[PDB]
RNA sequence: CCUCCGCAUAAGCCUGCGUCAGAUCACACUGACAAUUAACAGCCCAAUAUCUACAAUCAACCAACAAGUCAUUAUUACCCUCACUGUCAACCCAACACAGGCAUGCUCAUAAGGAAAGGUUAAAAAAAGUAAAAGGAACUCGGCAAAUCUUACCCC
RNA sequence: GCUACCUAAGAACAGCUAAGAGCACACCCGUCUAUGUAGCAAAAUAGUGGGAAGAUUUAUAGGUAGAGGCGACAAACCUA
RNA sequence: GCUAAACCUAGCCCCAAACCCACUCCACCUUACUACCAGCAACCUUAGCCAAACCAUUUACAUAAAGUAUAGGCGAUA
């Protein structure tokens, strides 16, 4: 979103101009999650994925700033869990493949705790946050009690 | 047009004052010709005792002493039905099947 | 009738006040204690004119780049509104 | 009420020089 | 009452009160406490200003908001009263009250007024003492009942046996009231 | 306000002191007085 | 009968009716519940009666005989019900380990101050409620510029309180 | 004279909370209400 | 019970009991004067006819034959030192009319 | 003596000439206390399918045109009954106890509902009305206004 | 909520003569005169008129909003 | 001699320091303050007054270096 001066003479007049991106609609296969997903997709991403070769890796090589999606960062996310648990994608009869497949991206692939978070908004975040420490409240007798059979075994051994 | 003063049921007009009501509480619902349908379950009917042979007066003799008062905490509680547990050396684990729930309230007051 | 009758309670004031018995002391602390401390230290006041004499236009502009990025935004507006229309009144408006 | 002494004290003076114009002593 | 309420000698819901500080006044308010307060109603104290300095009384009242004491026949000034017909009415003689400061707690072995201190002593615990001479000066201070009253007896009966039943389910218990019907489950959120 | 006139009445007057003996308002009101004073004296 | 909501007919016109000392906290909470359910109708009765006497005291333009029994009355409820609710209280804490029956969960509403929002309680789940998803509970970025300025609002108060009471104070050691 | 012709129905559609809380707008006259003290914050 | 949360009432579930009732009542003079066997109380405004006919019942064993009620605006038409309207509050009254041929006149207080 | 107005309902307002007490064109103004009761009117109607060519106009002839306002059926599902709200007033919008504005149903002189004249005098000027000798448009921009009415002809 | 226009679903129009017919009530409008012009009124009263089964009037609820709307153009009306 | 006059203290201003507020019960996005039944959803340069004595490019929004280098209808000015 800019502005232009008219034919490119700061005398002639001054007039806003939105430049937009040629968007397309195309299919990518990505190998660690074993599915063909249909992506919107500029000449300039087409060009990154040539240049790191494969879509997984531009995925995975690609900065979260710079990738700039919400949906790539999640890909990212989901490719770094499979990297991590080591899950079955092609199932049986393909375990060799599999362990192709993971020894292509040795590089990357960080702990499985960390890579749950990652490419995560800040109240998507606080939400699994909250998900993970919710609970039922326990109850004040059980403690209690527990407090009681304590006080018990204390008296027993004196 | 007094924006100062309450919304209610007088203010309105015709279609406007039927709707709203005070805090009254429904007794049933309403079908066919707008036959109302008093269901018994959703009147609350009055579990009064029986006051005869009952010396509780409504005031107290000012002969009466004062003692220090004590919150009745759940501590205090557990404590009073302690003996039991005591003996050993009264719980429910979900309360979803019971008549009265003590958290998300069925009794009424 | 704005004059008034009854002439006022006497203004009772102790010129050996602990504040008016040592006013100045310390002040002139650098002329004679090998100059560790600046005078202009000495002063207490809001934090953007501190030692720094200044003129109207002048002290809102320091208020702004000191103290503006926390200040109140009912008070901040209006200081910018004061500095708009002081450039205005003195780069423009009057004699010579 | 405004902040000063010293006129009030000139009225005083003139309400009183005018008392002693109107009811004067023996 | 409003903020900036003056208090007066009569009670602050009274017709007199009213009279004198409705809603709609907005008087000076007064500069004058502490919890540390040794003057009581009943106390004697003597009186060391104003009209009658150096007399000793008993203290009728105390309005401690005001910083005052009430000194029973003492600081008197004369209020008529009834009257409403023209004629005299009544004659009284009116206590006016006492700022603190002008009044001292008096002795009960001296009679001579003194300072006074809060002391904890050994007897457990808290009381006045003299700051000057010594010991405590100590505090200032049948029925027959009713129909609708319950006794010392009856109201300290206690016959709570401690269950986990609440009071609903116990007292239908003790009714006899039976529900053979379940609750259906309702989605709170 | 800071600083405002407490001495005023003093000025009214002096003028008023030579207007006193004036007919109608230019006796009293000082605004009056002034110019009939000065065109006097 | 009705005539339970008037007093004794001895005590009609006497200007003074002797009624002595209301329920006091321990000596209820020392009280049974079956117990307590039976004093509670018993209060019901005698307030309605100072009621409808008060009623009628007032459409005579005479004054009550003793307004004070009222009050001590109201004050036995007030007790009465806080035993009861503090005992209540006591059981969920004891069973579920819950504060209050009535469940919330301190929900920030469009004005993006936090409502503890106290849930309804009805028959159907809230994705199919039609009157419910229309009840928003978010805020939007215009709300935050709203919250800060209330803040401040709140803060210059708070700073207008302070400097008072700070003058008051010096006035005080002036006087004195 | 005489432009206003009451009517409750029209006025609560047209001013009301429920209109007011509809649109971004509404709900910032809500926020502007709030903000300046007023008692009356919708109509 | 004025001023509480209701339980819900599904379908086939138990009777609502109250325990403890919040609301009170109080029987008054009628200004109008009203015929023989209809006593008249005022009422808070959360009380059903219903809920009046089964109060009396249990807490008073009277046997009511029909009750009445309605609501009464209280008066606003007052200003303050401010100009503040003050507001007389808006309540409840009942017409009860006794059963059997019970019959009452309001007694003679304050004689 | 007026009645170019009345009773209702709708909308609107919301206790705004009811009892007692109180004070200060003439004495609906404050404080307390009463008051409006449902059958009228609001507040409706369990699903899925499936049906609804032939107006209304005393609906009979006629007669049209601008082509219209009042419907089920099949199967499954089902016993619990009258809750809650409005119901006052001399009334609303017009800054006012303002000659204005204000939907419908009855009543078309009223069985409702009101009072044009504080008291005197009877000057001018002004306003509204009635009166008129003889003449009768001579008035005047023009028969404007008025009281009896009706002829002919242009322009647009 | 005025008015401009529209959408939904209502309502009214007597009497006499015989169809965007005539006379003429109720309603709608506002020709001309007079009064009023800090008024009964920030456009009224009295008379006199045009219309009054229709391109009519009108109660209710809805819709279009300003660089715009709406307009049987009068550059009207869009709450004095 | 009437009308009137007069009267300090409510509170407030500017700093400093320190990061605030927010469930007795019940009600409150439906026409808010309403006990009780089957479908949407937020982000998208500021402008213009004005100054240039008109007006079109254009016109600001700790100290010192420094009003320096630069920009600019090479001017206003930045
Ligand atoms: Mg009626
Ligand atoms: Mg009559
Ligand atoms: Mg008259
Ligand atoms: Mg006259
Ligand atoms: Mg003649
Ligand atoms: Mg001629
Ligand atoms: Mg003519
Ligand atoms: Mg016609
Ligand atoms: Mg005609
Ligand atoms: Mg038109
Ligand atoms: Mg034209
Ligand atoms: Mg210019
Ligand atoms: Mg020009």
């Amino acid at each position: 979103l800019g502005q232009i001066y008219a034919n490119n003479d700061k005398l002639s007049k001054r007039l806003k101009k939105v430049w937009k991106p040629q968007l397309f609609e195309r299919e990518f296969y990505s190998e660690i999650l074993d599915k063909k997903f249909t992506v919107t997709v500029t000449m300039r991403t087409l060009d990154l994925i040539d240049e790191a070769y494969g879509l997984d890796f531009y995925i995975l090589k690609a900065s979260g700033e710079d990738l700039c999606s919400k949906f790539g960062m999640d890909l990212k996310r989901g490719m770094l869990l499979r990297l991590a648990r080591q899950d079955p994608q092609l199932h049986p009869e393909d375990p060799e493949r599999r362990a192709a497949i993971y020894d292509k991206y040795k590089e990357f692939a960080i702990p499985e705790e960390e890579a749950e978070w990652v490419g995560l908004t800040l109240e998507e975040a606080i939400e699994k946050q909250r998900l993970l420490e919710e609970k039922d409240p326990v109850p004040l007798f059980k403690i209690y009690v527990a407090e009681l059979i304590q006080q018990l075994q204390q008296q027993a051994l004196s | 047009a007094d924006r100062m003063s309450k919304w209610t049921s007088k203010r309105g007009p015709r279609s406007f004052r039927g709707r709203k009501g005070r805090g009254a509480k429904g007794i049933g619902f309403l079908t066919s010709g707008w036959r109302f349908v008093q269901i018994k379950e959703m009147v609350p009917e009055f579990v009064v005792p029986d006051l005869t042979g009952f010396k509780l007066k409504p005031y107290v003799s000012y002969l009466a002493p004062e003692s220090e008062e004590t919150p009745l905490t759940a501590a205090q509680l557990f404590s009073e039905a302690v003996a039991p547990a005591i003996e050993k050396d009264g719980f429910e684990p979900t309360q979803e099947g019971k008549l009265f729930q003590l958290y998300p309230r069925n009794f009424l007051r | 009738i704005g004059i008034r009758l009854t002439l006022p309670p006497p203004k009772v004031v102790d010129r050996w006040n602990e504040k008016r018995a040592m006013f100045g002391v310390y002040d002139n602390i650098g002329i004679l204690g090998n100059f560790e401390k600046h005078p202009k230290e000495l002063i207490r006041g809001p934090i953007w004119l501190r030692g720094w004499k200044g003129n109207e236009l002048q002290r809102c502009i320091r208020k702004r780049k000191m103290v503006g990025s926390r200040m109140f935004a009912d008070d901040l507006h209006n200081l910018n509104k004061r500095i708009r229309y002081l450039y205005k009144h003195f780069n423009r408006h009057g004699k010579f | 009420v405004k902040k000063g002494f010293r006129a009030a004290f000139r009225f005083q003076k003139e309400l009183e020089r005018q008392r002693l114009l109107r009811c004067p002593p023996p | 009452l409003p903020p900036h309420y003056r208090y007066g000698m009569s009670p602050p819901g009274s017709v007199a009160d009213k009279r004198k500080n409705p809603p709609w006044i907005r008087r000076r308010p007064v500069v004058v406490s502490d919890e540390d307060w040794y003057l009581f109603c009943g106390d004697t104290v003597e009186i060391l200003e104003g009209k009658d300095a150096g007399k000793q009384g008993k203290v009728v009242q105390v309005i401690r908001q005001r910083n005052w004491v009430v000194v029973g026949g003492l600081n008197t000034h004369y209020r008529y009263i009834g009257k409403t017909m023209d004629y005299r009415g009544t004659m009284i003689p009116s206590e006016a009250p006492l700022l603190h400061r002008q009044v001292k707690l008096v002795d009960p072995m001296d009679r001579k007024p003194t300072e006074i201190e809060w002391r904890f002593t050994e007897a457990g615990e808290r009381v006045r003492v003299s700051t000057r001479s010594g010991r405590i000066i100590p505090k200032p201070e049948t029925w027959i009942d009713g129909p609708k009253d319950t006794s010392v007896e009856d109201a300290l009966e206690r016959t709570y046996v401690p269950c986990l039943k609440t009071l609903q389910e116990e007292v239908m218990e003790a009714m006899g009231i039976k529900e053979t019907r379940k609750y259906k489950k309702v989605y709170w959120y | 306000l800071r600083n405002r006139v407490t001495d005023r009445y003093f000025r009214i007057q002096e003028v008023l002191k030579h207007a006193r003996h004036f007919r109608g308002r230019k006796n009293r009101c000082y605004r009056l007085a002034v110019r009939t004073v000065i065109r006097a004296f | 009968g009705l005539e339970e909501f008037f007093d004794d007919p001895k005590n009609w016109g006497q200007e003074k009716v002797k009624s002595g000392a209301a329920w006091t906290c321990q000596q209820l909470r020392n009280k049974s519940n079956e117990d307590l359910h039976k004093l509670w109708y018993v209060l019901l009765k005698e307030r309605n009666m100072l009621l409808t006497l008060e009623q009628e005291a007032k459409r005579q333009r005479l004054p009550m005989p003793s307004p004070e029994r009222l009050d001590k009355v109201v004050d036995s409820m007030d007790a009465l019900d806080k035993v009861v609710q503090e005992r209540e209280d006591a059981l969920r804490l004891l069973q579920t380990g819950q504060e209050r029956a009535r469940p919330g969960a301190w929900r920030r509403d469009i004005f993006g101050r936090i409502i503890w929002h106290k849930f309804k309680q009805w028959v159907i789940p809230w994705h199919l409620n039609k009157r419910y998803n229309r009840k928003r509970f978010f805020a939007l970025p215009y709300v935050d510029h709203f919250l800060r300025l209330e803040r401040e609002k709140r803060a210059r108060i708070k700073a207008r309180k302070e400097n008072l009471e700070r003058k008051k104070a010096k006035i005080l050691l002036k006087k004195f | 004279g005489n432009e206003y012709q009451p009517s409750n129905i029209k006025r609560k559609n047209k001013h009301g909370w429920v209109r007011r809380l509809s649109t971004p707008a509404g709900v910032q006259v809500i926020l502007r209400r709030m903000l300046k003290g007023r008692k009356s914050l919708s109509h | 019970a004025r001023n509480v949360v209701y339980p819900l009432y599904r379908l086939g579930g138990p009777q609502l009991r109250v325990f403890r009732t919040n609301f009170f009542i109080q029987l008054v003079r009628p200004g109008v004067a009203q015929p023989e066997d209809t006593v008249q109380f005022r009422i808070p405004m959360e009380m059903t006819r219903v809920d009046l006919r089964n109060y009396l019942e249990g807490i008073y064993n009277v046997p009511v034959a029909a009750v009445r009620t309605r609501v009464q605006h209280g008066s606003n038409k007052r200003r303050d030192h401010r100009n503040v309207r003050i507001k007389k509050p808006d309540y409840k009254v009942a017409y009860v009319q006794l059963a059997h041929g019970q019959t009452f006149t309001f007694p003679d207080l304050f004689p």
